[PDB]
């Protein structure tokens, strides 16, 4: 029973993470990966 | 050159006109310039406000069409006073009390014209029943960068109650100028139960046949409440009293069905008798 | 009455006479057997406590002074107190003339000392004027209180054991929120008159980061910090003249004038003319405020016509801040006077104006323009309480408050509670309770009950209320009842409510360790945590920091008590508490808390001016005192470790291997001469007979007491 | 004057106590009726704040990010509160 | 003493009366 209750703690504290991908490495374009983005936002109204 | 906890005083007639004009055109958006007096460096007061016909694509810099702006402020002084334009109606029917980029663009020019003018936002949909959503706003200076936190200051005085609302946080925020309604004693003498007092209708006896039916309708269920009270009085026989007497649901009798009924029966059956006997001697 | 005399128990006789308005039997009971020659003391206490009708109290106390003069050796202290309360400058001058003729120098010096301790200017002023119209010069000098100022300033400096570790902790934990003024105010409260303000001198970017009226805080913080240095205070101001680098920072100059005026708080001289000229000609707007708030303090109580005209002309020159400053200045300038025309004009203008700051301050100004008349205010109180303007209604409430300060008047409490129950405006609703303490303070035993209910009501704007109300009622003592009541009050969801509650608690537990209330540590830890957290209310943290700064005042030497040790109420202390109670309408005024600081020290003056050295000792049984304040540790620890959890069969091997491997306090100490003596022990100390002299004044009080002059050639003739 | 002076003290002591416990009774129900003015007052404010939405979570992404699925609309990458 | 006790109780009765009215007024207002 202790082993069964210990597996739960171990996985709970090492849970499924590092899965929120979708981010290009802000190193190849790190320089532009910045306030330039905000400049992209605000102007350039999104059309339909 | 710095704001504080400053009070904007809107007249009772001003508030009434704001609400009426807002509700008249709820589906659309309305605009109305404000007239008032610049009392002092921490007191901006508006005595009365006037509306501008709903033209243009909406609230914008078109509401200040000089042809209409000049002629009203003019004729208005002929009879009354010139209180300089101080603010604007604006109105957001279902959009909380926020200010959008177009609204900021508009109020920018008004700020230019004045130095401390205010922009009001009166919600004609959410504000009902006993709610007034009238919040006053000002344009944060373009020198945001680094400065004393906001131009609010708030160091001069501690008047800050009614902290910021919810939606304005989501939308553009950080002013929220505090608003305090002036009420002359006369202005509330009317608008009082002058609105609904009764006039002389207290000396009315109430439909007697109706009374003798209401009384039975109430006492008959008072009987049921009495049966329930007996049942609940046999309870508390040392089984789990502390927990059970509180965990028993069902509108405990002598709090919602045996007390309120007695209080209503007393008042009705006594007022009726008092009126009856008073008229038994007033008229001969 | 003859029956009582036969019984020989004359306490009942004295009581019955005092009740029955039989001054004949009253005089007889003392002219008859003076058994327990302290019967004079009992008569004094029972006439100064359980007596209200002034028309009879004055007659009874005149009879008392008659008996005292008629005894073999008149009591200097009793006679001086009675004369102070009668307000008989002629009698005071007569007594000083008689004593100087008799040359009882110990009694003379103690009389002057007690007088300046108890009465108020325009009484001491009358005495000094009459005496003017060589020893006489010394007596006048002492009476003016300047020598007292030097002496007790020297005490404050010579026990300037202020901490700074907490100051630095607050600096580190202080964000760019309003806490800037909070820290500045804490420093100002800490260093009241200590002439030791090093942190701001070393660092200046922080004290420089502020705005127009944020800067006004630091100026007056410095002014307070240097309380009592009239010798070169003008030199200090001139060193801080506004034209040092740029004349455009008018805020700085206004603040500097404010600081100077407070520095002369209840003292004038050429500084009065200086401020008068500065106000007559100065910058446009803010400089007027600084000049006004300086003049108000510098002429506080003077009631001089010329300054009055200057302030009147200022006020009737409308302006947003200048109007309120002028109103306060006028109130201070004419306090406890009831100038018929003064009140008429002030009230009329308050009605006429329309800038809701000039009248915002004029409310308190008018309420102050009359003090403690105790009956002569009914007209004004009713007239103002019937007004339409809520601000003026508040003003009327403040006036009904101070008009009865120091007395537990039943009708006053009735009116205040009625207004607090059945008013419409929140400012009035609060001022009601906030001013309740000023009346239910002199006997801080019943204010617990009178507040125990309202402190839990729906309107937090009115619950704030009892917070400061208790804070002022049980001001100088930790009654331990207000402690229980306010303990939860520090945890209300109304941020301003807690902001008031914390400051009230701090004032309640002022300078009193766990001797009075064993929760001082708990409250300080609570304050530290509340200031530490980054999610608590901003104004709540401001209140907490103000509480921390005011906790220890003047390095644990100055306390708050509106009454002299003799029981005479102190115009500056009461005015300060009122002015601060007008707190959450103008932060800059918070500095007025300075005036209510009562230094706790004993001055064993022996010569005319020397302060001979001695070493007292104390014998208090259950209570320590005198700077417990163990806050002398960096308390900067950090482990950053993880505790083991190894638990397997290996525990047995661990156990076997482990077996194999293993097989002075205070309350009876001594004390120096000019050492702080807390009022909790002002009556249980020890007489140090070792040195050659003894205090002819009875030793149950604090304050400067002149000892008997023995033979010369004594040891340790030191005058630091 | 023990016959009388003590006579008055009792004459104004026993009576005055009755005005002591009376103060509690007036104090007791006040708070109770104060309870009602709160148990029924706060309910109104906490009944006028915009309601919540109902959704189905899927594949809790890296801590502090989830993927809910609202009923009419699409899947939103919602945050996670501190509780 | 025996007169001071009486004076103390007179004052206390006065101050309790000065509350037996405030509580009732607050009760009326809170009922409203
Ligand atoms: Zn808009």
């Amino acid at each position: 029973d202790d082993i069964q209750q210990l597996l739960k703690k171990i996985n709970e504290l090492t849970g499924i993470k590092e899965s929120d991908t979708g981010l290009a490495p802000p190193a190849l374009w790190d320089l532009a990966a910045d306030k330039q983005t905000l400049q992209s936002e605000q102007p350039l109204q999104v059309a339909r | 050159a710095v704001d504080t906890a400053e009070q904007v005083y809107i007249s009772s007639l001003a508030l009434l006109k704001m609400l009426k004009h807002g509700r008249a055109g709820v589906p659309m958006e309305v605009m109305g310039l404000m007239l008032g007096e610049f009392v002092d460096d921490y007191t901006v007061r508006v005595i009365d406000v006037f509306a501008m016909p709903q033209s243009g694509t909406g609230v914008s810099v078109e509401a200040v069409d000089p042809v209409f702006q000049a002629k009203m402020l003019d004729m208005l002084k002929q009879t009354g006073r010139p209180e300089m334009v101080v603010g604007w109606y604006h109105s957001h029917p279902g959009f909380g009390c926020w200010l959008s980029g177009v609204d900021i663009n508009t109020q920018q020019s008004f700020e230019a014209l004045s130095e401390r003018a205010v922009a009001v936002v009166v919600d004609p949909i959410q504000s009902v029943k006993g709610k007034v959503v009238i919040d006053a706003f000002r344009l944060i200076n373009a020198n945001m960068m680094v400065l004393g936190h906001e131009p609010r200051q708030t160091t001069s005085n501690l008047g800050h109650l009614n902290k910021p609302s919810i939606q304005a946080l989501i939308h553009g925020l950080n002013y929220s100028i505090t608003i305090n309604y002036r009420k002359n004693e006369l202005e509330q003498k009317m608008l009082l139960n002058l609105h609904k007092k009764s006039w002389m209708e207290g000396l009315t006896l109430q439909d007697y046949s109706e009374h003798c039916k209401h009384n039975e309708s109430v006492v008959k269920e008072m009987l049921e409440l009495a049966k329930n009270y007996n049942k609940a009085v046999e309870e508390e026989d040392k089984m789990t009293p502390e927990q059970l007497a509180i965990k028993n649901v069902g509108k405990q009798d002598p709090k919602r069905h045996l007390e309120e009924h007695v209080d209503v029966l007393m008042t009705s059956n006594i007022v009726q008798c008092l009126a009856a006997m008073l008229d038994t001697v007033v008229f001969k | 009455f003859q029956r009582c005399l036969d019984d020989h128990k004359y306490k009942q006789a004295i009581g019955i006479a005092l009740e029955t308005r039989r001054l004949d039997v009253f005089e007889k009971t003392i002219l008859e057997s003076n058994d327990v020659p302290g019967m004079l003391a009992y008569s004094l206490k029972l006439c100064m406590s359980l007596m209200q009708n002034k028309q009879f109290r004055n007659k009874v106390l005149r009879v008392l002074v008659k008996i005292y003069m008629n005894l073999e050796k008149p009591d200097f202290i009793n006679v001086c107190q009675c004369l102070i309360f009668l307000d008989d400058p002629q009698a005071v001058s007569d007594i000083l003339e008689k004593l100087v003729k008799e040359d009882n120098l110990l009694m003379a010096y103690q009389i002057c000392f007690d007088l300046y301790e108890s009465a108020s200017q325009q009484f001491l002023s009358s005495v000094i004027q009459n005496l003017r119209t060589d020893q006489t010069l010394k007596m006048i000098k002492i009476l003016s209180g300047e020598m007292a100022i030097e002496l007790h300033l020297q005490f404050l400096i010579r026990n300037n054991n202020t901490d700074l570790m907490i100051l630095k902790n607050t600096k580190d934990a202080v964000r760019n929120s309003v806490c800037h003024t909070a820290t500045v105010i804490a420093n100002s409260f800490m260093h009241c008159g200590t002439t030791s303000d090093q942190f701001l001198r070393d660092n200046l970017e922080w004290l420089a980061r502020a705005t127009n009226w944020a800067k006004f805080t630091a100026t007056a913080s410095l002014g307070v910090i240097h309380k009592g240095h009239e010798k070169e205070a003008l030199q200090l101001m001139a060193t801080y003249l506004p034209k040092d680098t740029s004349p455009g920072s008018a805020y700085q100059e206004g603040g500097g004038l404010y600081a100077l005026g407070l520095i002369h708080a209840n003292h004038g001289g050429d500084i009065i003319d200086y401020l008068l000229n500065q106000l007559k000609n100065a910058s446009n707007d803010i400089v007027r405020h600084g000049g006004s708030l300086g003049l108000g303090l510098a002429a506080m109580g003077t009631a001089r016509q010329d300054v009055y005209d200057l302030l009147k002309t200022n006020l009737y020159q409308d302006d947003a801040v200048t109007g309120e400053a002028a109103g306060l200045a006028l109130g201070l300038v004419m306090l406890g006077s009831k100038n018929a025309q003064a009140i008429e004009d002030m009230v009329g203008y308050a009605q006429e104006t329309q800038h809701e700051k000039i009248l915002r301050g004029l409310a308190v100004g008018i309420a102050l323009v009359m003090y403690g008349r105790m009956e002569e205010a009914d007209a004004l109180i009713e007239s103002l309480c019937r007004d339409k303007d809520p601000i003026l209604r508040r003003s009327g409430m403040y006036t009904v408050a101070m008009a009865y300060c120091g007395s537990g008047n039943n009708k006053a409490i009735r009116r205040l509670l009625h207004v607090a129950v059945s008013d419409v405006n929140d400012d009035v609703r609060r001022a009601a309770v906030e001013s309740l303490g000023f009346i239910l303070f002199r006997t801080p035993e019943q204010c617990p009950s009178v507040v125990s209910l309202l402190s839990e009501s729906y309107n937090p704007h009115v619950r704030y209320g009892a917070a400061m109300a208790l804070g002022i009622c049980c001001a100088g003592t930790g009654n331990k009842e207000a402690i229980n009541l306010l303990e939860p009050m520090t945890n209300d969801p109304v941020n301003y409510v807690r902001q008031g509650a914390l400051i009230a608690s701090a004032l309640i537990m002022i300078q009193q360790t766990e001797i009075t209330c064993p929760k001082v540590n708990q409250f300080r830890q609570l304050y530290s945590k509340v200031i530490n957290d980054k999610h608590d209310d901003v104004m709540a943290k401001f209140g907490a920091i103000l509480a921390q700064g005011i906790l220890d005042a003047g390095g644990h030497n100055v306390t708050i008590s509106l009454q002299s040790r003799t029981g005479h109420t102190h115009m500056p202390s009461v005015v300060g508490v009122l002015v601060f109670t007008q707190f959450w309408f103008w932060f800059p005024l918070s500095h007025f808390l300075s005036l209510a600081y009562t230094p706790t020290c004993v001055i064993g003056l022996n010569k005319d001016l020397k302060m001979p050295k001695v070493q007292y000792k104390s014998n208090c049984k259950p209570s320590t005192f005198a700077y417990p304040a163990p806050l002398e540790v960096p308390k900067e620890k950090e482990k950053e470790k993880v505790s083991t959890a190894v638990l397997s069969i290996t525990a047995k091997a661990k156990k076997k291997e482990k077996e194999k491997e293993k097989k002075p306090e205070p309350n009876f100490q001594l004390l120096d001469n000019p050492a702080r003596v807390m009022p909790a022990q002002l009556k249980v100390l020890t007489m140090p007979e070792t040195c050659r002299y003894q205090p002819f004044k009875p030793l149950s009080i604090g304050g400067i007491i002149i000892l008997k002059d023995t033979s010369e050639d004594i040891e340790e003739l030191v005058e630091p | 004057l023990r016959q009388y002076y003590l006579s008055k003290i009792e004459e104004l002591q026993l009576i005055v106590n009755d005005k002591s416990q009376n103060l509690r009774r007036l104090q007791a129900q006040r708070n109770e009726l104060n309870a009602k003015v709160r148990l029924l007052r706060e309910e109104l404010q906490l009944l006028q704040e915009q309601g919540s939405y109902v959704g189905e979570v899927v594949r809790a992404m890296d801590k502090k990010k989830v993927l809910v699925k609202v009923h009419p609309e699409g899947k939103f990458v919602v945050d996670v509160d501190k509780n | 003493d025996l007169y001071s006790r009486y004076k103390k109780l007179q004052q206390e009765l006065e101050f309790l009366e000065v509350q037996e009215e405030y509580i009732k007024d607050e009760q009326k207002n809170l009922k409203k």
